[PDB]
Protein backbone atom coordinates (compact mmCIF):
# COMPACT_ATOMS: atom_id res chain seq x y z
CA UNK A 1 0.00 0.00 0.00
CA UNK A 2 1.16 3.48 -0.91
CA UNK A 3 0.59 6.43 1.42
CA UNK A 4 1.02 10.18 1.00
CA UNK A 5 2.54 12.75 3.35
CA UNK A 6 2.78 16.50 2.86
CA UNK A 7 6.06 18.06 1.72
CA UNK A 8 5.27 21.76 1.32
CA UNK A 9 3.14 24.44 -0.25
CA UNK A 10 2.91 25.09 -3.99
CA UNK A 11 4.56 28.53 -4.14
CA UNK A 12 6.96 30.48 -6.34
CA UNK A 13 10.19 31.31 -4.46
CA UNK A 14 11.47 34.70 -5.56
CA UNK A 15 15.10 34.01 -4.68
CA UNK A 16 15.46 30.54 -6.18
CA UNK A 17 18.48 28.98 -7.82
CA UNK A 18 18.53 29.07 -11.64
CA UNK A 19 19.93 26.10 -13.61
CA UNK A 20 19.29 23.99 -16.69
CA UNK A 21 19.30 24.55 -20.44
CA UNK A 22 16.39 25.09 -22.82
CA UNK A 23 16.91 22.38 -25.46
CA UNK A 24 14.69 21.80 -28.49
CA UNK A 25 14.15 18.09 -29.18
CA UNK A 26 12.15 16.01 -31.66
CA UNK A 27 10.33 13.23 -29.81
CA UNK A 28 7.72 10.53 -30.38
CA UNK A 29 5.18 9.42 -27.78
CA UNK A 30 4.36 5.73 -27.92
CA UNK A 31 1.11 4.19 -26.76
CA UNK A 32 2.84 3.28 -23.48
CA UNK A 33 3.42 6.92 -22.54
CA UNK A 34 7.20 6.59 -23.15
CA UNK A 35 9.00 9.42 -24.95
CA UNK A 36 11.84 8.67 -27.36
CA UNK A 37 14.25 10.78 -29.45
CA UNK A 38 13.79 11.07 -33.20
CA UNK B 1 -5.34 15.01 5.19
CA UNK B 2 -6.67 16.95 2.18
CA UNK B 3 -4.85 20.31 2.36
CA UNK B 4 -3.74 21.86 -0.92
CA UNK B 5 -0.01 21.40 -1.47
CA UNK B 6 2.73 19.03 -2.60
CA UNK B 7 3.04 15.53 -1.17
CA UNK B 8 5.40 12.57 -1.21
CA UNK B 9 4.20 9.13 -2.33
CA UNK B 10 5.69 6.51 0.01
CA UNK B 11 5.65 2.73 0.32
CA UNK B 12 6.77 0.07 2.80
CA UNK B 13 6.89 -2.92 0.42
CA UNK B 14 10.64 -2.52 -0.11
CA UNK B 15 13.40 -1.95 2.44
CA UNK B 16 12.44 0.74 4.93
CA UNK B 17 10.33 3.68 3.77
CA UNK B 18 10.83 4.30 0.06
CA UNK B 19 9.54 7.34 -1.79
CA UNK B 20 8.16 6.37 -5.20
CA UNK B 21 7.03 9.79 -6.32
CA UNK B 22 5.44 13.15 -5.66
CA UNK B 23 2.01 14.62 -6.16
CA UNK B 24 -0.13 17.74 -5.98
CA UNK B 25 -3.25 18.02 -3.86
CA UNK B 26 -5.52 20.77 -5.13
CA UNK B 27 -9.26 21.35 -4.73
CA UNK B 28 -9.67 18.03 -2.92
CA UNK B 29 -8.07 16.11 -5.82
CA UNK B 30 -4.72 14.37 -5.72
CA UNK B 31 -2.71 14.62 -8.96
CA UNK B 32 0.34 12.52 -9.77
CA UNK B 33 1.95 10.68 -12.66
CA UNK B 34 0.54 7.32 -13.71
CA UNK B 35 3.80 5.39 -13.54
CA UNK B 36 4.29 6.47 -9.91
CA UNK B 37 1.18 4.71 -8.58
CA UNK B 38 0.38 2.41 -11.58
CA UNK B 39 -3.14 3.61 -10.76
CA UNK B 40 -3.47 1.83 -7.41
CA UNK B 41 -5.29 3.39 -4.45
CA UNK B 42 -3.48 5.49 -1.84
CA UNK B 43 -3.69 6.15 1.89
CA UNK B 44 -3.82 9.62 3.49
CA UNK B 45 -3.75 8.98 7.22
CA UNK B 46 -6.75 6.93 8.26
CA UNK B 47 -8.47 7.71 4.94
CA UNK B 48 -8.46 6.14 1.49
CA UNK B 49 -7.79 7.97 -1.77
CA UNK B 50 -9.23 6.10 -4.74
CA UNK B 51 -8.30 6.57 -8.41
CA UNK B 52 -10.82 8.62 -10.35
CA UNK B 53 -9.28 9.36 -13.76
CA UNK B 54 -6.24 7.93 -15.53
CA UNK B 55 -4.41 7.69 -18.87
CA UNK B 56 -1.17 5.75 -19.43
CA UNK B 57 -0.34 7.68 -22.59
CA UNK B 58 -0.52 11.03 -20.79
CA UNK B 59 1.10 9.30 -17.76
CA UNK B 60 -1.33 11.18 -15.49
CA UNK B 61 -3.79 10.01 -12.82
CA UNK B 62 -6.06 11.84 -10.37
CA UNK B 63 -7.65 10.75 -7.10
CA UNK B 64 -11.01 11.70 -5.51
CA UNK B 65 -12.04 13.73 -8.57
CA UNK B 66 -11.29 14.88 -12.11
CA UNK B 67 -8.00 16.52 -12.98
CA UNK B 68 -8.10 20.10 -11.62
CA UNK B 69 -4.75 21.60 -12.78
CA UNK B 70 -5.34 23.59 -15.96
CA UNK B 71 -2.50 26.14 -16.22
CA UNK B 72 -0.04 25.98 -19.09
CA UNK B 73 3.44 27.31 -19.81
CA UNK B 74 3.27 30.53 -21.81
CA UNK B 75 6.24 29.48 -23.96
CA UNK B 76 8.18 32.63 -23.00
CA UNK B 77 8.86 33.09 -19.27
CA UNK B 78 10.83 30.85 -16.93
CA UNK B 79 9.20 28.34 -14.58
CA UNK B 80 10.04 26.61 -11.32
CA UNK B 81 10.36 22.89 -10.63
CA UNK B 82 9.21 22.44 -7.04
CA UNK B 83 11.41 19.36 -6.73
CA UNK B 84 10.65 17.09 -3.76
CA UNK B 85 13.52 14.55 -3.78
CA UNK B 86 13.56 11.44 -1.58
CA UNK B 87 15.11 12.12 1.80
CA UNK B 88 15.45 15.85 1.09
CA UNK B 89 13.22 18.90 1.55
CA UNK B 90 11.24 20.61 -1.22
CA UNK B 91 13.51 23.00 -3.20
CA UNK B 92 12.36 25.42 -5.89
CA UNK B 93 14.62 25.44 -8.94
CA UNK B 94 14.17 27.86 -11.83
CA UNK B 95 14.63 27.11 -15.54
CA UNK B 96 13.59 28.35 -18.91
CA UNK B 97 11.86 25.34 -20.51
CA UNK B 98 12.91 23.94 -23.82
CA UNK B 99 10.52 22.28 -26.23
CA UNK B 100 9.51 18.75 -27.18
CA UNK B 101 8.54 18.89 -30.87
CA UNK B 102 6.12 16.04 -31.57
CA UNK B 103 3.92 15.13 -34.51
CA UNK B 104 0.86 16.21 -32.48
CA UNK B 105 2.23 19.49 -31.18
CA UNK B 106 4.96 21.04 -29.07
CA UNK B 107 5.11 20.86 -25.27
CA UNK B 108 7.42 22.44 -22.72
CA UNK B 109 10.29 20.45 -21.27
CA UNK B 110 12.49 21.17 -18.24
CA UNK B 111 16.16 20.10 -18.38
CA UNK B 112 16.56 19.18 -14.73
CA UNK B 113 17.78 15.88 -13.35
CA UNK B 114 16.55 14.32 -10.09
CA UNK B 115 16.30 10.73 -8.86
CA UNK B 116 13.24 8.66 -9.43
CA UNK B 117 11.08 9.30 -6.43
CA UNK B 118 10.83 12.89 -7.64
CA UNK B 119 8.46 11.92 -10.47
CA UNK B 120 5.25 13.91 -10.07
CA UNK B 121 6.89 17.05 -8.71
CA UNK B 122 4.96 20.14 -9.88
CA UNK B 123 6.23 22.73 -12.34
CA UNK B 124 4.98 26.22 -11.55
CA UNK B 125 4.54 29.57 -13.19
CA UNK B 126 5.42 32.96 -11.69
CA UNK B 127 1.80 33.21 -10.45
CA UNK B 128 2.00 29.96 -8.45
CA UNK B 129 -0.30 27.92 -10.72
CA UNK B 130 0.73 24.31 -11.47
CA UNK B 131 1.37 24.11 -15.22
CA UNK B 132 2.39 20.45 -15.27
CA UNK B 133 4.18 17.57 -13.60
CA UNK B 134 7.78 16.36 -13.88
CA UNK B 135 9.03 12.85 -14.50
CA UNK B 136 8.19 11.71 -18.03
CA UNK B 137 10.79 12.55 -20.66
CA UNK B 138 13.87 11.32 -22.55
CA UNK B 139 17.63 11.04 -22.06
CA UNK B 140 19.64 13.24 -24.39
CA UNK B 141 22.70 12.56 -26.55
CA UNK B 142 24.82 13.18 -23.41
CA UNK B 143 23.25 11.05 -20.68
CA UNK B 144 21.29 13.61 -18.66
CA UNK B 145 17.53 13.83 -18.31
CA UNK B 146 14.89 16.10 -19.87
CA UNK B 147 11.32 15.80 -18.57
CA UNK B 148 8.21 17.02 -20.33
CA UNK B 149 5.91 19.54 -18.67
CA UNK B 150 3.01 17.03 -18.53
CA UNK B 151 -0.35 18.72 -18.00
CA UNK B 152 -3.91 17.39 -18.06
CA UNK B 153 -7.20 18.65 -19.50
CA UNK B 154 -9.59 20.04 -16.87
CA UNK B 155 -13.36 19.51 -17.06
C1 LIG C 1 10.18 9.17 -12.00
O1 LIG C 1 9.87 7.99 -11.87
C2 LIG C 1 11.30 9.51 -13.00
C3 LIG C 1 11.73 11.00 -12.97
C4 LIG C 1 13.06 11.15 -13.68
C5 LIG C 1 14.10 10.20 -13.10
N1 LIG C 1 15.10 9.89 -14.13
C6 LIG C 1 16.33 10.43 -14.21
N2 LIG C 1 16.74 11.34 -13.29
N3 LIG C 1 17.16 10.04 -15.20
N4 LIG C 1 10.76 9.09 -14.30
C7 LIG C 1 11.40 8.20 -15.04
O2 LIG C 1 12.50 7.73 -14.74
C8 LIG C 1 10.67 7.81 -16.31
C9 LIG C 1 9.98 6.45 -16.11
C10 LIG C 1 8.48 6.63 -16.37
C11 LIG C 1 8.20 6.51 -17.86
C12 LIG C 1 6.74 6.87 -18.12
N5 LIG C 1 6.15 5.94 -19.08
N6 LIG C 1 11.58 7.68 -17.44
C13 LIG C 1 11.79 8.69 -18.28
C14 LIG C 1 12.74 8.32 -19.43
O3 LIG C 1 11.26 9.80 -18.15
Amino acid sequence: DMYIERAGDITWEKDAEVTGNSPRLDVALDESGDFSLV
Amino acid sequence: ETTDGVYRVMTRKLLGSTQVGVGVMQEGVFHTMWHVTKGAALRSGEGRLDPYWGDVKQDLVSYCGPWKLDAAWDGLSEVQLLAVPPGERAKNIQTLPGIFKTKDGDIGAVALDYPAGTSGSPILDKCGRVIGLYGNGVVIKNGSYVSAITQGKRE
